[PDB]
This record gives structure tokens, sequence and C-alpha cells, in this order.
């Protein structure tokens, strides 16, 4: 996964992401796919979840999935999780769970229960910061005021850091793949510093829904694990996902 | 190796984009078992394909019909209930879709099982 929340001159807040998923069943030999990945694009849908015909919170899942990993408040915040690797992962927080400490929330379940119930950015980062999960994760979350926007790297049960936004000091977008912003990338797995230099290179003035589709676009930022990409703009409360492709040549992951 | 950084993309065209993704409206004032009827009636048979290719590289290890009886047998007490809407909404989803619990489970947390 990939997820940008950007920051233009003018103060305003665009949130995109790129959903990168499906290595675990294997590679489709015949036509250069993962068999997940395939599998997960029709399964995609936009939810528009509602309480009395108004809108309370839009999603883009996989359909029978009942956690939220792409979404937003409209006018409020936007909230997108990248997968975080640790040493055991889930398991313990899972072994926990079953011998009887249930203290700690699923990862799809909190974010569910940030877009579907909090309020305000604030209250948003407050819970995602100090909530016990049973995984590590990334959560990149932006606001609808300026500066408003940060990653969470998230042990189970503490924030090991927060790099939020700072326009002031020349800081206008945050990165965030799968890796510790103060660790390096594995090898063969480098997105962060493709997105930055194609964010680098669009400048502040220009970070737009266009250009961010395009970070989004280019490879390997865009590659066979793309499911789909979203551009969400929470003050002007519009919310696009794409399915994606990537054909030959292409990277992998 | 990164490519160029890539221009004029959006709107979205080309051997890039699949194609737009439809919206489904879910009504939160339904109760949660219902919540998931209208869309799992349309897509249960993709999930379905998941579940298939799922159980195929299972299979290459342990054979795959004692893995899914333990799953679907053992599993959800194995878990306990989970908090809120989600036992819910996930055992409707189970229902609409003819498709075990444990399964709707796993596929629910295949986060945390990465
Ligand atoms: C590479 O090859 C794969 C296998 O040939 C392709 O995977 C297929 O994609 C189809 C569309 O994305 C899926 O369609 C669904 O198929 C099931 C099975 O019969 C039907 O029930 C569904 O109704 C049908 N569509 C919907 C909307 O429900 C196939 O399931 C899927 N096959 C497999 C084995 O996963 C890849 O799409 C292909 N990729 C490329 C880039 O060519
Ligand atoms: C969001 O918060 C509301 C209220 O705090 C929760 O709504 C209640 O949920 C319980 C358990 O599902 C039900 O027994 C109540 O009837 C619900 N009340 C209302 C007024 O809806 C809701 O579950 C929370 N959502 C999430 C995802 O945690
Ligand atoms: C932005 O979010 C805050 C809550 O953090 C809310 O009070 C406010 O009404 C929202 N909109 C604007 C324009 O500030
Ligand atoms: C993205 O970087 N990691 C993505 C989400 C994992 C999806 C779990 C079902």
């Amino acid at each position: 996964c990939t997820s940008i929340v950007a920051e233009d001159k003018k103060g305003h807040l665009i949130h995109g992401r790129n959903m990168d998923f499906g290595v675990f069943l294997g590679w489709n030999i015949n036509n250069d796919t993962w068999v997940i990945t395939e599998q997960l694009k029709p399964l995609t849908v936009n939810l528009d979840f509602q309480r009395n015909n108004k809108t309370v919170f839009k999603a883009s899942s996989f359909a029978g999935y009942v956690g939220m990993l792409t979404g937003f408040k409209p006018g409020l915040f936007s909230l997108t999780l990248n997968e975080r690797f640790s040493i055991n992962g889930g398991y313990l927080g899972i072994l926990e769970w079953i011998l009887g400490k249930k203290d700690a929330m699923w990862i799809g379940f909190l974010t569910r229960t940030v877009l579907e119930n909090s309020t305000s950015y604030e209250e948003a980062k407050n819970l995602l910061t100090k909530t016990k999960i049973l995984a590590p994760a990334y959560f990149i979350l932006g606001g609808n005021q300026s500066g408003e926007g940060c990653v969470i790297t998230r042990d189970r049960k503490e924030s090991l850091d927060v790099y939020e936004l700072d326009a002031k000091q020349g800081r206008w977008y945050v990165v965030q793949t799968n890796y510790d912003r103060w660790k390096h990338p594995f090898f063969l797995d480098d997105r962060r510093t493709p997105a930055k230099m194609c964010l680098n290179r669009t400048s502040q003035e220009n970070i737009s829904f266009e250009t961010m589709y395009d970070v989004l676009s280019t490879k390997p930022v865009l590659n066979k694990l793309t499911v789909y990409t979203t551009l969400i703009d929470v003050t002007k409360g519009q919310f696009e996902t794409y399915l994606r492709d990537c054909p030959d040549p292409c990277i992998g992951w | 190796w990164t490519e160029d950084c890539r221009k004029s993309t959006y709107p979205p065209s080309g051997p890039t984009y699949r194609g737009a993704v439809p919206w489904y409206t879910i009504n939160l004032d339904l109760p949660p078992y219902k919540r998931w009827h209208e869309l799992m009636l349309d897509k249960a048979p993709m999930l379905k394909v998941i579940v298939n290719s799922l159980k195929n590289m299972i299979n290459t290890f342990v054979p795959s019909g004692k893995v899914m009886q333990v799953v679907d047998e053992k599993l959800p007490g194995l878990l306990g209930n989970f908090p809120g809407p989600f036992e819910e909404e996930m055992k409707g989803i189970a229902a609409v879709t003819d498709i075990p619990l444990g399964e709707i489970i796993s596929f629910n947390i295949f986060y945390e099982l990465f």
C-alpha cells in the first residue's frame, strides 16, 4: 500500500492511496497477475453508510469484509490503513485474545469504529494513537483544516511515532508505504522514494486530484498488487476510487 | 528501478484503469444482521471464488477438507464472540452467502493472520 496526505499552497488537503494486496494465494503465470489481487477487484465496492438518510461515512471495502481500510467522514477527516510487519505480528495478539484478554481491538474493526463513530480529526487521532490492537499497523489520517495530516506508526500497545504535516518548515505531504519512516525500506521494495520524487517534481502548488492520481500511477507505486486507487477530498466531499491494472512490463510488488 | 513520473492520467483511462467501482448504500438504522443483505446477494459468487482459491493453496501443504472442518467447526468458538455490530454483521453475511461463519471470520481477520 501507499498512502499520501498532501496540502496545496492554499491549505487544501488531498488524501490519496493505493491498495496493494494479494501475494498470499500465489501467481497467475498465464497472464502475469496475483491470484487474490485479480479476485479482489470484482469484489471491491463503494459504501455510503447512512443514518437517517444522511451520510455518516463513505468507504471503499471488499464485499463481505466489515472492517474499513479506506474511508472518510465528509468534511471531517479521512483514514487509510497500511499494513505493518513485525516479529510475530498479530499472533501474540490473537493468542492473548483466545486465552481471555480481549482489551484490544481488531485492526479492521477499529478503523471501522473510528470512521463510524468518531466526530473530529483530533478524536480520530487520539483513538488511533492509543487504542490497544492485536497487530501492528500504519494509520494515515488527514483532517479538514490545514496542517491536519499525520502517519501514526503503531505497535500493538504503543504509538512508536506520529509524523505530522509542517508546511511552515516545508513539509506539505506525508508518505507511508509498509516500512518505518526512520528505517530503510526493503531493498527490493522501495515505493516510498519514487512516491516522494513524483510528489517533489509535481510541486506543492500543483498538488491536486489529478497530480495525486499521477503519482499513484507511476511504477512501482502502481504495481501488480494494486487493487484500487482512492483519491479523497474531505472538505469538498469528493471520494473516488478506481480499479487498477499494471500491464506488462510492470513490477510485481 | 523507477519510472518517469506519469503525466495526464486523470480522469482515469487507458490500460491502467480496469473500471469504475459501484456504490452501495448501507443503512446503519437497520439491525446489523440485515445491513449487508443487499450487497451479499449480489456479491456471494465472487467471494465463493476466493474461498475456493484459498482451499487450493492450503491443499498444497495439508489436505484442505480436514483444514476447513476445523476452521468452520472449532474456530468460531475458539475466538469467542466479537464485540459490537461485528458478530451480527458477520453472522448475517454468513447466512446470506451460504458461507460458513468460520470462513467469514477468517476473511475479516485476515490482517491479523497476515
Ligand atoms: C488472469 O486470469 C485469471 C483467471 O483466468 C482472471 O481471473 C478471473 O477474473 C474474472 C473477472 O475479473 C472473475 O470473474 C468471476 O468469475 C466467477 C467464476 O465463475 C463468476 O462466478 C463471477 O460471476 C465472475 N464475475 C463476477 C463479477 O462475479 C474470475 O473469477 C477470475 N478467475 C479466477 C480463477 O480468479 C484474471 O482476471 C486475469 N487477469 C488479467 C489481467 O488478465
Ligand atoms: C457506534 O456507537 C454506537 C453508540 O455508541 C453503537 O450503537 C450501539 O451498538 C450496540 C452494539 O452493536 C447496539 O446494541 C445498540 O443498539 C447501538 N445503539 C445505537 C443507537 O446504534 C455502535 O455499535 C457503534 N459502532 C461501532 C462500529 O462500534
Ligand atoms: C472541521 O472539523 C472540526 C472538528 O475537528 C469541526 O468542528 C468543524 O466544523 C469542521 N469544519 C470546519 C470548516 O472547520
Ligand atoms: C496495504 O499496504 N496493506 C493493505 C491491507 C491489508 C488488507 C487486509 C485484508
